[PDB]
Parts: structure tokens; sequence; C-alpha cells
RNA sequence: UGAUGUUAGGAGGGCAAAUCCGCCGAAUUUAAGCAUAUAAUUAAGCGGAAGAAAAGAAAAUAACUAUGAUUCCUUUAGUAACGGCGAGUGAACAAGGACCAGCUCAAACGGUUAAUCCUUCGUUUGGUGCAAACCUUUCGACGGAAUUGUCGUU
RNA sequence: UUUUAAUUUAUUCAUUGGAAUUUUUCAUGUCGAGUCGUGUUCUUUGAGAUUGGAGCACUAAUACGUGUGAUACAUUUCACA
RNA sequence: ACGGACCAAGGAGUCUAGCAAAUGUGCAAGUGUAUAUGAUUCUUUAAACAUUUUAUACGCAUAAUUAAUG
């Protein structure tokens, strides 16, 4: 059909027309808000194949995230403590910037809705440009659907703050299993926990 | 300040509780030793003492 | 049971048993295994001689199910039999026993030990020693490997 | 340390306080639990709460020859029985969807333990009194007159159970067919000796079949 | 180590097929999409820098390509499976 | 296409934390000193949920005659490994049990006819209530969403 | 009072649409990209010519492909996914 | 040389893990019924009783030595 192609192409980048067009996005992208509504997704068959659907409540927002490192946070840069925690300048965090992008939206701007998903649309010196996908648990359009409607219950409240979305996934380290993921599950302090326990018994 | 893991119990060996067990069914039978324990039995006809 | 410990005994004295002069401090020579190699070196030297350095070579990931082996000698070989049926061999010189000792959780067969003069026996296992494997063919038997 | 000891070892060197656990209730759990598995089958008034499982050999050197459980039965066990996957589900019967057959014996003996439970249950009709015939694998319903008289007898979860070794460790033989002339301690360390070149051989084989 | 899957096994514990001796048991719609996209999208710059490079013809120069073409994308394999491409397209061309 | 609207209908905000999820992040102490190490992926700090939460239907083991989503108990084992190879640290596979369950989208296929969805106003059935109230149940109309892709098949 | 198991009756007629397996016929289609991976810097792990995560630069292949098989390479076989 | 004006009550080698020696007990080339399950166990009982209807769960012992293929 007609996204095969549209895949196909988006697959260079470094050819002459998808180079002018990205710079033709990436020039607008800076002019607006740091998060603001679209009406459409720019990317249409990169969206389906995460969950988005044509229906009354689903929604696109844009996000803009500034790039590099965290200086660490002490004040005049003085650390007060042993010459192993005297670093600062290349402290690198957990998270990855798609995720600060989610919850730049997800906390307190659209607290109404939930986070589903995010894909890549541009990049920059300064900037990483992303397009979030919300979906609302009021509408009954989605309420009355028999597949899309796990999202509607309150155990899926802010996924994007408890590390349940697919960027979530990534930095948790559950993207990987065996012997290279053996102490991970189901979370990286219960493994902990259940490993320190001293059990024992009554009659001994 | 005293603490919930004391250890409260202890373990058994299985052949020891069944000689204990056994060894005590025995000295149910010995008519001087239930009269040391202070069972008023002097008028009894016999100790082991089945009953239909 | 607090009624029989040592304790109890010193209980009018004023040291408890530790001294007047070279009190009860505590960790006055440090913590564990602390001062071993500069002043803990000859309890370390007489009781533990090997205890510093590193030899051989690393194995990364072992997999202990690779090389499991328990063995067996031929002294025990005949005493899997019941008495019994040890009794009936021994008139009868025509038939032979033939033993699969990995039925029984053996997989080595090892060879200390003496077997009885004449008395043929036939041997099912994984792995042989050479000494077994003579002490077998002596006596009129056979060795049969499996897996 | 001052004394003919061993040297310590103990593992007590963070907060081991906050996480200690004395187990009190090992009695009343088991309890709990078996009141609650006998509540499940008044409810499910006379079928058996248990499913079928396959049989399986273990996997090392060290367990090979000794057999368990298995979690379900092969698409190719199902067929030889006249089953489907999702027919099957519905008796208690398991479905493994990605263990193998590398050989036959494997094959004939989980047909066999197929074919003995599906010969010994029988029907209770979906809607009373209407008696049809199966689908799927499924054998036909079952008459009112065997079903109340079926409903005396004790149920037999002995099937359920994995299947027990008999095999012999000493048999006999008669001593004119002993082999003399046999050597396994040579035999042992000359398949060792030539392993690598056989190794090789079989790799050139592979390369030439592949074209 | 290895067996052969003809052949059953034999009832030794080591070496060579060894083991217990149970019975063993036994796109047009792509090529018009990648034209349509040839047509859309043309060639990356490494790509022409390849082809340049093979162009040359010499042993020196496919030295280079490969060289190159590891740099660029690392993995030996996958420079050499795209050496291998550009070498089919240059080919191509020439007729 | 964006702003605007005391337009009609709705949502978020604060409290509480023993158990749970994400981030941030020490030093006391031990090494008989001390800087890597340890204390500890801990305490304090900032966010987010439920009667449980998280994990979860193989880009997994093994090297055998092979097993087969996740979780937890017994063991593997103070073992393979890490370490001023010092003080110290330290998992995984097989084995025995508790429980036992599997599925959807995307991508293929359907154009003598988007089959799909929602709001508002109507109607048509049987049961339960003293009352309040509730459950079940088809059939319409006008308006809108949607071909920049809803629904059916697999 | 709550709910959940057995046992007790369904008879006659009337459509319309679904499904599993079997006999033969013809078709080998699809499979998630600024992602995976590599270099480099910092953390974290029992993980060692680097276990997972993160920042920056470079940037794939199309199932005969891609990934794992605990010591860094080149040319290959095999197994598993 | 330091503490002590007087009286009454309170007040300090203990608990857990892991190892060894000594001694008492049971069985003995073996020994210990783990987690579980069973029962005409169920105030006490959170105790006690049982073990899957030529019999391969696991620990320690029954064999040592070597960096190691062995
Ligand atoms: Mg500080
Ligand atoms: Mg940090
Ligand atoms: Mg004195
Ligand atoms: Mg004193
Ligand atoms: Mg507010
Ligand atoms: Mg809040
Ligand atoms: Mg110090
Ligand atoms: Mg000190
Ligand atoms: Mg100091
Ligand atoms: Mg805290
Ligand atoms: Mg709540
Ligand atoms: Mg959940
Ligand atoms: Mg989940
Ligand atoms: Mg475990
Ligand atoms: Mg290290
Ligand atoms: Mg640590
Ligand atoms: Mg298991
Ligand atoms: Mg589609
Ligand atoms: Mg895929
Ligand atoms: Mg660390
Ligand atoms: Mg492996
Ligand atoms: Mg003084
Ligand atoms: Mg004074
Ligand atoms: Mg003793
Ligand atoms: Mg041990």
């Amino acid at each position: 059909g007609a996204y095969k192609y549209i895949q196909e192409i988006w697959k260079k980048k470094q050819s002459d027309a998808m180079h002018f067009l990205l710079r033709v996005r990436t020039w607008e992208y800076r002019q607006l808000p740091v998060v603001h509504r679209v009406s459409k997704p720019s990317r249409p068959d990169k969206a389906r194949r995460l969950g988005y659907k044509a229906i009354q409540g689903f929604v696109i927002y844009r996000v803009r995230v500034r790039r590099g490192d965290r200086k660490k946070r002490v004040k005049k840069g003085i650390v007060h403590g042993k010459p192993k925690h005297q670093g600062v300048h290349k402290q690198k965090s957990t998270r990855n910037l798609k995720s600060v992008a989610e919850g730049k939206v997800g906390k307190s701007i659209c607290g109404n809705l939930r986070v589903l998903n995010s894909y890549w649309v541009g990049q920059d010196a300064v900037y990483k440009y992303y397009e979030v996908i919300l979906v609302d648990p009021n509408h009954n359009a989605v309420r009355n659907n028999p597949k899309i409607n796990w999202i509607c219950n309150p155990v899926h409240k802010h996924r994007e703050l408890r590390g349940l979305t697919s960027a979530g996934k990534k930095y948790r380290g559950l993207r990987v299993k065996g012997h290279l993921s053996a102490k991970s599950r189901p979370s990286i302090r219960a493994n902990w926990k259940r490993r320190q326990l001293i059990k024992l018994r009554k009659c001994r | 300040p005293t603490k919930i893991w004391r250890r409260w119990g202890r373990k058994v060996n299985l052949k020891e509780k069944r000689y204990a067990v056994c060894s005590s069914i025995a000295a149910s039978g010995v008519t001087s030793l239930v009269l040391a324990r202070g069972h008023r039995i002097s008028h009894l006809k016999e100790v082991p003492l089945v009953v239909s | 049971a607090t009624r029989f410990k040592k304790n109890r005994k010193k209980r009018g004295h004023v040291s408890a048993g530790h001294g007047r002069v070279g009190k009860h401090r505590k960790h006055p020579g440090g913590r564990g295994k602390a001062g071993g190699l500069h002043h803990m070196r000859i309890n370390f030297d007489k009781y533990h001689p090997g205890y510093f350095g590193k030899v051989g070579m690393r194995h990364l990931n072992l997999l202990k199910n690779r090389t499991y082996c328990p063995t067996i000698n031929v002294d025990k070989l005949w005493g899997l039999l019941p008495e019994e049926k040890k009794k009936e061999f021994s008139e009868n010189k025509d038939i032979a026993p033939v033993i699969d000792v990995t039925r029984k959780g053996y997989f080595k067969v090892l060879g200390n030990g003496k077997l009885k003069h004449n008395q043929p026996i036939v041997v099912k296992a994984r792995y042989f020693s050479s000494v077994a494997e003579k002490k077998i063919k002596a006596v009129g038997g056979q060795c049969i490997l499996v897996a | 340390v001052a004394h003919n000891n061993v040297l310590p070892n103990v593992h007590l060197h963070k907060w081991w306080q906050r996480h200690v656990r004395v187990n009190f209730s090992k009695n009343i759990k088991k309890k709990k639990r078996r009141l609650l598995r006998e509540k499940r089958r008044k409810a499910n008034g006379g079928t058996p709460i248990e499913k079928l499982h396959p049989i399986v050999h273990c996997p090392t050197q060290r367990y090979n020859f000794r057999t368990r459980l298995g979690k379900g039965f092969t698409f190719e066990e199902l067929k030889g029985a006249g089953l489907t996957p999702r027919a099957a589900q519905t008796i208690g019967i398991c479905y493994d969807k990605r263990r193998k057959n590398r050989s036959e014996e494997s094959l004939t003996k989980n047909v066999e333990r197929l074919l003995k439970y599906k010969n010994s249950l029988v029907m209770i009709p979906l809607k009373k009194n209407k008696a049809k015939k199966g689908i799927g694998g499924i054998p036909a319903d079952a008459d009112k007159n065997t079903i109340k008289e079926f409903r005396n007898k004790k149920p037999l979860l002995s099937i359920f159970k994995k299947e027990k070794n008999t095999k012999p460790f000493y048999e006999t033989i008669e001593v004119s067919k002993i082999d003399k002339e046999f050597l396994a301690y040579k035999t042992l360390r000359r398949a060792k000796l030539a392993e690598r070149r056989k190794n090789r051989r079989q790799q050139k084989k592979d390369i030439k079949f592949k074209s | 180590g290895r067996k052969s899957t003809i052949k059953p096994a034999t009832g030794i514990a080591v070496g060579f097929n060894s083991g217990h001796v149970v019975t063993k048991r036994n796109s047009k719609r792509k090529e018009l999409i990648k034209d349509v996209v040839r047509e859309i999208t043309g060639f990356s710059p490494y790509e022409k820098r390849i082809i340049e490079l093979i162009k040359i013809g010499t042993s020196a120069s496919t030295k280079r390509s490969l060289k190159y073409a590891k740099k660029k994308l690392g993995t030996h394999k996958r420079g050499k499976a795209k050496r291998e491409e550009i070498q089919k397209v240059v080919i191509l061309q020439r007729r």
C-alpha cells in the first residue's frame, strides 16, 4: 500500500530530498513554543506502528528538549567528600532524553490524559524534537471500544513517571533477557531485596 | 532487648521419638511404676487392664 | 541455659575473670582478619601456611553438570547382590551375573581390592580404569561400555 | 584471630536486622491451602481439578536416564490421537507449542498416554438430556443411565502421575556367551585421541553438501 | 562435539557421534518498490565515494574501499557486504 | 490555520504510606594509618499507583536419549568469578515443589459502493422494591467524526 | 439470611448466519530505522582486551537476513531464537 | 594519690549466625524425612502422627592428586 513507500523513503535521511525536508521541519519547530499541539500526525505511518488510531480521543503534541549533560548540583562547584565523589562536568543521567520529553507534557499540562508512545521527528545542535501520543480516558469513543479500553483503568495513571512506557523499559534494563540481564526482574531493587534476605526456621 | 528470632523450637530425630514412645508404653505395664507415679490403683486386678 | 553459664561463678569477684592489669577493652588488636601479614603473621604462618598468593588458570563459566562422576571400587561389586542371590552363583558354574552400575548411581568403575578367584562377572558402566578392567578380565569376566 | 581455628568468613557488615524473617505459620498456611483446593472440587461437581501432562526426559548427562512431567503435548502428539489444540484445552489437556519430537520413542509414548486418557472419561451434554456427537476429537456424549451409574464410582487420579521406572539392575547370562577379547580402556582412549580430525572431516562433508 | 544426522549414534560416552541409540527423526513487489525508491532517493554520499573508489579499478582502490566502508559503518562484516553490493551496482551500470 | 468564547458536557489539583514503582544521592565506620575499596547501588531529598503493585507468553537454555512465558519456597553456594588478589565482595543453568493461561495491534487480503464510531431527542419489552431506585431489552431520526484509514478475515 | 453444587420434563414446528476437521486446486506474500550496531567518555555489575544504562560522533541488512553460544582477531561449520 | 554527706528502689559477659574441642544419646557404610503433601489432625492442636499404591530430590561421608587435557 501507500505506507510502505513512506517507510522506505524515511530510511535514508541523507538523500537530497530528505535532507531538504528535515532542514525545513527543524527550522520551523524552533520558532514555536516548547510544548504545542498539532492537529494531525506528521508521520502517519510511523504513528500507526505504535498504538495510534484515528478515533475521537487520540491527540498529538510536540515537545522540545535540550541536549548534553547536566552539571552536578553543588554551589560554586565544590564537593565536600572523598576524591572518588568529586566529579563534576561529565555526570550522565540514567534516563533518556525521550523519557524527559514525555514527562514534560505528561506531568501537569495534560493531567487529563494518558501517555502512550512517542517518536523522533528531528534534531539539532541544541534541541531534539519528538511527538507524543495521548489518549483521553473519559471520552465514550475509546471507553466503548473493547480493543483499546485497557487504558481507562486507574492502574495506568502516569505511565511516564513510573517507567512503564517503551523508553522506560529501555533504561530499566528490560529490553535484554538471559545471561546478560540476570538481576533486573521483577525490578532491580526487588531483586536486590530478595538476595539480602535472611530466612530462618522455627525449630532450627 | 528481647527479640523474636530467639530459637523457640527444636528438631528431634525421628528414631529417638519412636524409641521414647515405645519405652514409654512398656513402663505402663509394670505395677510398681504406676504406683510410684501417684495413681491409686491398690484394688486393681491387672495393670495392663484390657476392657471389652 | 543461663542456669549453667560460667559467668555466674564470678558474680562476686571484681574483674569478672579478665584481670586487673590487662582489662577487657574492645578490639585491642583490630577487626576480623585485620593484622595478618603484619602482626598476626605467626598465627597465619603456622596454622594456615599457603594462604597468600594465587596460582592456576581461570575458568569463566563452569557448569558443573558436565563433569559429574561418582565412582565405585571392585571391592563393593559383589556386595550389591543379595546374599541368597550371591549364594547360588557359587555352586552353579555355568551362569554369571550381569551388573549395570548406572542403575545404582555410579558412573566410573575403579580398581581397588580383590575379586573372588574363578568367579566370573559381567559389568556395564560409562568409564573403566585400566587396573579395574584387568582385574575383571582375570577372573573370567567382561566389561561393557554404555551411554 | 588467635588460635588454631578456621579463618572467619561471615557476611554481616550491612544493616542486616531490617530484613530477617522468622517463619511462624508454615502449617497454618498449608491448612489454608488445603482448604482452598478442596473448596474448588465441590464447585467442579465431579470433574477433577488436575490436567494431563506428558512424559519427558531431563536435559543433562547428569539426569538423562530419568523422566518427569512436562508442560503440555506437542502438535504432532495431538494429531496422533485425532485432536486439535483448541479442542483439547477444553478437556484437562495441556498444550506446548514449542517442544519438539527428535525421536520416535517419545512420540509413541505420549500418543499412548493420550489414547489411554481419551478412552476413560464420560461426557456430559451441554444442554441436559440432549446428547450429540463430538467435535475436534471430543468423544460423544453419554446417556443418563451411564452418567448416573458412574457418579458413584471412585475417580482415578493415578492417571495424572508420572511413570515409575522398573528397569532391573542385574540379570543372568550364560558363561559360554562371554566375550573375552575385548578392551574397554583402550577403546575409550582411542576414541578421545581421534575426535579433532573426525570433526574436521564432518565439516568438509557439510561444505560439500551445501553446493 | 559434532554429530551426524544420518548414521545413528554409537553407545559410547565419548568421541564423535556418541550417545544413546534412540531412533532419529528428520518476490517481484520488492524489486518494484526498490526501483521506485531508487527513482526518488538516489545515493548516499559515502555510497558515492565508494562507487568512485570501485570505479578506479585497482587492488589498492579495493583495499581503500573496504577500509572506508568499515570506518563509516563499523563491523568488518557490514563493510564487506556494502563493498559487494556496490561492486554489483557498478558492474550493472557498465551494461 | 491560529487565536477568541462565564457557549453545551466532562477531567486534573490536596491528604495518607507498612507493603509497591521511577529519579537523585552522602558521610560516620572497616581496612588496627590512608587516597582505590568498604559502609551502599544504603540514610536524608523529589515525584507516581493498588488491595496488592511490579514482572510476563523467548532476538531464552543447553550441548543431553534434551527442556520450554512470569513469580515465589528448598538447593545449586559463600561455589564460578571480583579485589592496594589486601580488608572484603559474590551471581547463573540443570534438580525437587507452590500455582498454572493465554492473547491483541502493525504488516498481507476485502471497492457494483466505511461494512465503522459518537452526541442529542424518541420507543419496546420482563423481572425486583412499601417507597426511593434499579436491572434487562431490539428499533428510529436529525447532526457530526472518519479514505492523511474505522471495521471484518488471519 | 447469602451463594453453589447435584437431582426433577421439556413436546411440535420455522428460518438465517457461523465454525472444526477431512478430499482435491493454486499462491509463496509479510514480519516494527537516527533504530540495532561500532568508536569514545562517565557510572553501575560477580562480568574479567567491559555486565547493563547514559551523553556525543558515525550510521546498517531484509529472512540465504539479523542476534546469542561468558578472552581480543581473520576464513568457515553447527545449534538455538 | 583519686571516688565516697546519709537511706530506699534500679544497675553491667547477654542474643543470633558460622566453626571447632569435650561429653551424653540414636542408628551405622551410611546418616539427616528439606520445601511440600496425607490424615475419622483441629478448645488446647502454631502441638502431635504419617510418607507417594532389584524403589536414582539434596547435604555431609564412603578417594586421592594435578594449573590443566585428566
Ligand atoms: Mg558530600
Ligand atoms: Mg547521576
Ligand atoms: Mg580470685
Ligand atoms: Mg578494672
Ligand atoms: Mg491546579
Ligand atoms: Mg499528586
Ligand atoms: Mg582506619
Ligand atoms: Mg582504630
Ligand atoms: Mg582517621
Ligand atoms: Mg528515602
Ligand atoms: Mg490510591
Ligand atoms: Mg499489574
Ligand atoms: Mg506490564
Ligand atoms: Mg533459587
Ligand atoms: Mg571491576
Ligand atoms: Mg556491592
Ligand atoms: Mg523448575
Ligand atoms: Mg492495516
Ligand atoms: Mg521482527
Ligand atoms: Mg561500584
Ligand atoms: Mg551456554
Ligand atoms: Mg585518676
Ligand atoms: Mg569528694
Ligand atoms: Mg561430638
Ligand atoms: Mg557444601
